């Protein structure tokens, strides 16, 4: 049971590091982020795509 | 005659020539604007923008 009380404590911490990491307002590990588009060239279509998974 | 009228000419190319610049400095200005307009909007299209910056 104290080793039960200590996983879920680790879990909880999981879970509010899945939802607290933010680059300055805009969660990363949460899910919201799914995928992004990253404008790495001069002029347009020049761009990559970063995908975050929860 | 032909003076005279070579005066009037060379003097009207000399206005058509300061409209022209007047002309040319002020499309100087409209394409400095458009670089800087072509500038933030590849600055937009990064992926780390949320809402509020964009």
């Amino acid at each position: 049971q104290a080793l039960n009380e200590e996983s879920v404590a680790l879990q909880d911490e999981l879970n509010r590091i899945a939802e607290t990491t933010s680059f300055g307002g805009r969660k990363l590990l949460n899910g919201s982020f799914g995928e992004a588009s990253f404008q790495i060239g001069s002029s347009s279509g020049e761009a990559i795509i970063m995908g975050l998974t929860s | 005659a032909q003076s005279r009228g070579l005066d009037v000419a060379m003097r009207n190319a000399n206005d058509g020539i300061s409209i022209a610049q007047t002309a040319e400095g002020a499309m100087n200005e409209s394409t400095s604007i458009l670089q800087r307009m072509r500038d933030l909007a590849l600055q937009s299209a990064n992926g780390t923008n949320s809402a509020s910056e964009r």
